[PDB]
RNA sequence: CAACUAGACGGGAAGACCCUAUGCACCUUUACUGUUAUCUGUAAUUAAUUUAAUUACAUAUAAAUAAAAUAAAUUUUAAUUAUUUUUGUUAUUGAA
RNA sequence: CUAAAUUUGAUAAUCUUAUUUAGUGUAAGUCGAUUUCUAAGAUAUAAAAGUAUAUUGUUAUCAAUGAAUAUAAAAUAUAAAA
RNA sequence: UAGUAAAUUUCAAUAAGUUUUUGAAAUUGAAAAAUAGAGAUCUACCUCUAAAACUUGUAAAGUUUAAAUUCAAUAGAAAACAG
């Protein structure tokens, strides 16, 4: 998400766009973190929130997570 | 409210004589009590004013009816304080409408006495026959007597006889013009009116002049911190800094004669 | 519109004129070379100067002239209110000339009259005189502002001197209170002249008499209500374990009960 | 843009210069103002040119503003009582159950007004018996003596007339209180506040054993004079 | 780590994370950045930022005296999403 | 190479004490000149009458004794008694 | 924390709180804060004063190191408790 | 452009450390061109002038461009991406 984002607003995001049905939704925010370019000067990236869409249905885990390698 | 002799059985309760606080006798209440901020000798702006002043672990205030006009019911005293500044007692005062406040007490009273206002002459208070430590009028009063905080007639607060083991006693009594001339502890004479008022008899401790501290530390919780001579301090210091302790004139630091005549 | 003092208020209506926020924000400023205070007086454009101090040896030094200044209340016909103003002596000497203060307000050129205080006292003055029907309840500026304590005090206010019971704190304790003859009623002036005479000749003094019939009953009432408290009092120093600390202090007590008894 | 007003942070609004007009626009949001911004829009009316001719019982939003009010009014703080009585005092308004809540609203609260606060009902209530019962005014009697003598002149003359015509006064509350006030500060309350005295004492049954009409009153008359005027 | 030094003062705090954990005083209704200048500029910024949590948007319900809050769901931001089924076009033109 | 330290007027601070410079700093005082605190006469603010006091004007507090302004009640908030303050401020004289 | 490499880690290094590159990872109706209360204090600040621009800041906002609290919510008045 | 012009004590800027003038602080305060003021203290004679406002756009640091005067990497600027 953009981290300026709030929860009842995912909420309604996705059952009106999505429709998909929810139990529970959670929310996390990172910082971008500093890194190093290949002349050696700095620079930060960008911040981001994640979200655990919690659901009642069942999920394949091509979703979930990366395949088996 | 009597003195301790103490056994010496360390240097410094040699000499020492204090008096019975009287902790059994302090219902200590949280209608009357605030404890403020200790100002140690300093404005707002953090400089230090008046110095060998610091922290207090006797720090509070106890509000008081110095002026008892309010109310004329009679009394008794349920219980007692202790002030530090004046070195005082006080005690609660319990009027027949079950109202409550503190007063000065004067010397020769105690738990179980009775005390109450005065409007009227002596012989109406058929309650209440002795009168000592009684807020009174002083047109209506002896001939003799002797009073230890006094309320003008153009005042609100009083100014005068409010420490310990004090009084005003009486020179004069003109009822003409009702202008009466008091003494003060000093010996200087003031004209006051008859209209005014005052309690009766000297304020409490009149011992504490019977009194050796005889330690630094009972100073120091109060909020006397430690003098230094003018004569160990540099002469940037002190306008008497040097290696002479011999000094003519003998001064103050920031420049003025302390001893005249001298 | 020469003056830089009359472009401030020249776009002012008969609405602005009242906010008071705002008028702040231009007496409250600051001018060029006029002080901070000829703006919230009306000096006649004096102001103060330096200079060099001398001596014998014609060593210099920084020296303050200063302005006369006469604090005062006015009185001005229009706006039937008082206004502070301090002033040179030049203001009192002209004032005479023109005639009163509010023509001195209202006649005289900015130029001349350097305040701001004076040109908005002038602007609320025409208002006035192109509408009557316009409502100036406060001036301002007009007079300081008195406290009931100073700073250190406020804490003491928290704590009540005497508490008075739920029932009893909101009634009529009127005639409890000690009383003055010049307080107190026709009916008691009377009866404190029988009072008074009597105090000198007690044999006249008996129970058959309305007055002493009155107290009596009265006084009598109070001492039974604190005979509870008493018992409860004297039950303390029973269960009380030390007796040497009483028979101690009891030994002192006595000594101020004696010197009231035997007074010189 | 240099040289800001500094203004403070309350979003409170100064009706005080409103036209009348400007007024009325902003009660129809009744439902969401603060009770403390009301009390300044409706006493304000009274100062505005036109508020005798109205009868503001029947204007549509004043009439849904008290409706809300007798809802809301024992949730409001002990000032704004007084502040509202005196705003529909001064709009000649007659509304049951607002003078109810009110008065309950008031035994509530009746410790904690000032003298001028507990003169403004101790006027409404007396110059009107509709208002209320006797038992309540009863009482602001048997509490007058607290505030009387600190309250200003023009508030005791007012609070001295509305006793006699009612019929409430005593010995008790005009030798104590009253004549004492009259025989000691006397010029004090003015030259308008002495003539509504001089048409009461005649029709109490008045003694003048006293010596307070030549001594107290009128040996002392010249000494105000800048009062005087042709009326 | 080279070169992170003067570069990480510069931020100072780009992150609720970082100060003691009563230190963030209504963090989501404004961004800290914008926060942290103006109580830089002393006391006009304290009052700015005071007239800016009042205004705010993003306060999706008042506060309480105590530590439970109040959610409004009408200050909540709404969408006018309609329903996509039976809907012919497609993101791309032939 | 291991080891020692007698000497290289041995190495480390343009070193310590002493003298000069028409150099500096801080401190002292009956060193020179001076500033200020502070004391003082006249004048302005300040008016009338009487033979220096009295009154008048004015400021404030108190006596159960008006307030006002700062968002929320519209008409000099001027009575009396006692006491306080101009032992002031500004220009000026001389002293310090 | 995981994977890969060897460049000033007081040696070496297949190792990593030397260094380099990338990726993963902190799930809250309640806890801990925010919020309410207030202390010391801060303050180009309301009103108002002082004054040479030589300054103040009884309001208001901010400010624990303190006090109380989870399930219906807000408020006035009173009393008691923590 | 009447509490103005001007005057007494002091200071300031006027080349002048002193004796003006122009202005300020304090104190006083005028006339009516027949009047008033300056002319290095005061007097006389004569001469000159009339003590109100307004009016000269581009000043300044910063960026960029064109040109002249200059350096050519221990120079030029602190910096040939560096506040
Ligand atoms: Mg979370
Ligand atoms: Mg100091
Ligand atoms: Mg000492
Ligand atoms: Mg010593
Ligand atoms: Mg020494
Ligand atoms: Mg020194
Ligand atoms: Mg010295
Ligand atoms: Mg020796
Ligand atoms: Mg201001
Ligand atoms: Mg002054
Ligand atoms: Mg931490
Ligand atoms: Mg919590
Ligand atoms: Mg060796
Ligand atoms: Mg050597
Ligand atoms: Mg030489
Ligand atoms: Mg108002
Ligand atoms: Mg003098
Ligand atoms: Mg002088
Ligand atoms: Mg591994
Ligand atoms: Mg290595
Ligand atoms: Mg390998
Ligand atoms: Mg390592
Ligand atoms: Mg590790
Ligand atoms: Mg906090
Ligand atoms: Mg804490
Ligand atoms: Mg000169
Ligand atoms: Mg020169
Ligand atoms: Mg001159
Ligand atoms: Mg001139
Ligand atoms: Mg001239
Ligand atoms: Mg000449
Ligand atoms: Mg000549
Ligand atoms: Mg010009
Ligand atoms: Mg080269
Ligand atoms: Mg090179
Ligand atoms: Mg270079």
């Amino acid at each position: 998400c953009d981290p300026k984002l709030a929860k009842p607003e995912i909420k309604q995001y996705l059952t009106k766009l999505y429709g998909l049905e929810l139990n529970k939704v959670n929310t996390v925010r990172y910082t971008g973190k500093l890194k190093n370019s290949i002349l050696r000067k700095t620079f930060k990236t960008k911040d981001f929130k994640k979200v655990y869409a919690v659901l009642k249905t069942e999920v394949e885990p091509f979703y979930q997570k990366i395949e088996t390698m | 409210m009597f003195l301790k002799n103490y056994k010496p059985k360390t240097p410094t309760l040699r000499f020492k004589r204090d008096i019975f606080k009287m902790t059994p006798f302090i219902k200590k209440n949280n209608i009357f009590f605030i404890k403020n901020k200790n100002k140690s000798g300093r404005s707002t702006k953090g400089q230090i004013i008046v110095r060998h002043r610091g922290a207090n672990k006797y720090n509070k205030h106890l509000s008081i009816n110095v002026n008892r006009n309010q109310l004329t019911n009679l009394a008794i005293i349920t219980s007692l304080n202790y002030i530090n500044k004046n070195s005082c007692f006080i005690g609660l005062i319990k009027y027949s409408n079950n109202c409550l406040s503190y007063i000065k007490l004067a010397n020769g009273l105690f738990i179980g006495n009775y005390t109450k206002s005065l409007d009227k002459p002596l012989n109406f208070s058929f309650n209440f026959r002795n009168i000592l430590g009684s807020f009174i009028i002083l047109n209506l009063a002896p001939k003799h007597s002797i009073f230890s905080n006094l309320i003008s007639f153009n005042k609100k607060k009083s100014n005068y006889a409010k420490s310990a083991g004090t009084f005003l006693s009486i020179i004069k009594k003109i009822k003409e013009i009702n202008l009466f001339i008091l003494k003060l502890p000093t010996g200087e004479k003031k004209y006051f009116s008859g209209d005014s008022k005052a309690t009766l008899g000297r304020n409490s401790n009149f011992l504490n002049k019977f009194t050796v501290t005889g330690k630094a530390g009972i100073n120091r919780n109060k909020g006397w911190r430690s003098s230094v001579r003018g004569v160990a301090m540099n002469p940037v210091d002190h306008p008497h800094g040097g290696r002479t302790k011999t000094n003519q004139p003998e001064m103050s630091p920031w420049g003025w004669i302390t001893k005249k005549n001298k | 519109s020469i003056a830089k003092q009359e472009q401030l208020f020249q776009n002012f209506n008969q609405k602005d004129i009242l906010n008071p926020h705002l008028v702040n924000s231009v007496l409250e400023r600051n001018i060029q070379k006029r002080t901070e205070r000829s703006q919230k007086g009306l000096f006649h454009g004096k102001q103060p100067k330096t200079g060099l101090q001398t001596c014998f040896s014609e060593k210099k030094s920084i020296r303050w002239w200063k302005v006369n200044v006469h604090e005062k209340y006015l009185w001005s016909d229009i706006l039937q209110k008082k206004i502070r103003i301090q002033m040179s002596s030049k203001t009192l000497r002209t004032i005479d000339k023109y005639g009163g203060f509010d023509n001195y307000v209202l006649l005289t050129k900015p130029k001349n009259m350097d305040s701001l205080y004076g040109e908005y006292l002038r602007k609320l003055m025409m208002f006035k005189l192109k509408d009557p029907s316009f409502k100036i309840p406060y001036i301002q500026k007009s007079t300081p502002v008195k406290h009931e304590v100073q700073r250190r005090r406020k804490v003491f206010l928290k704590r009540p001197i005497v508490w008075y019971p739920k029932e009893i704190r909101n009634t009529d304790l009127t005639q409890l209170r000690m009383k003055l003859p010049h307080n107190m009623s026709r009916k008691e002036l009377e009866d404190f002249k029988v009072m008074e005479d009597l105090n000198e000749h007690p044999e006249r003094i008996t129970m058959d008499h309305p007055i002493v019939k009155r107290e009596y009953e009265k006084q009598m009432q109070e001492l039974k209500a604190l005979e509870p408290e008493r018992q409860k009092i004297m039950e303390r120093l029973e269960r009380y374990r030390s007796k040497k600390t009483l028979e101690k202090i009891k030994e002192v007590c006595k000594q101020g009960l004696d010197e009231w008894e035997n007074v010189q | 843009a240099k040289h800001t007003p500094n203004l403070p942070t309350h979003d409170f609004l100064n009706f005080k210069t409103m036209t009348g007009n400007e007024i009325l626009l902003n009660l129809e949001n009744y439902e969401n103002l603060r009770p403390s911004e009301i009390c300044g829009a409706l006493i304000e009316l009274s100062k505005r040119e036109g508020h005798e001719e109205i009868n503001w019982n029947e204007h549509e939003w004043v009439a849904a503003t008290t409706e809300h009010v007798t809802k809301m009014m024992p949730t409001y703080t002990p000032s704004v009582v007084c502040y509202l009585m005196v705003a529909f005092q001064r709009l000649r308004i007659t509304h049951e159950k607002l003078w109810k809540n009110l008065t309950f609203a008031i035994e509530k609260t009746i410790h904690k007004f000032n003298a001028k606060s507990f003169a403004y009902t101790y006027i409404a209530y007396l110059e009107d018996t509709s208002r209320s019962s006797e038992e309540f005014r009863k009482k602001l009697v048997e509490l007058l003596p607290i505030h009387l003598h600190q309250m200003n002149p023009n508030q005791l003359t007012r609070c001295f007339e509305l006793t006699f015509e009612r019929g409430y006064m005593n010995e008790y509350l005009f030798e104590q209180h009253f004549h004492v006030l009259y025989w000691r500060r006397n010029v004090w309350f003015g030259v308008n506040n002495i003539i509504k005295v001089l048409e009461i004492y005649p029709k109490l049954n008045f003694v003048d054993d006293c010596d307070f009409f030549e001594g107290a009153i009128l040996a002392n008359i010249p000494k105000v004079k800048t009062q005087l005027n042709e009326q | 780590k080279q070169g992170q030094n003067s570069f990480r003062k510069r931020l100072g705090v780009y992150s609720y994370r970082m100060k003691h954990s009563q230190y963030h005083k209504k963090p989501g209704l404004i961004d800290l950045r914008t926060k942290e200048e103006l109580k830089k500029q002393g006391v006009q910024g304290r009052y700015k930022i005071y007239r800016m949590e009042r205004d705010s948007d993003r306060l999706f319900g008042q506060f309480s005296a105590r530590s439970k809050f109040l959610f409004d769901s009408q200050r909540v931001p709404f969408l006018d999403i309609p329903d996509l089924t039976d809907f012919d076009l497609k993101p791309y033109v032939s």
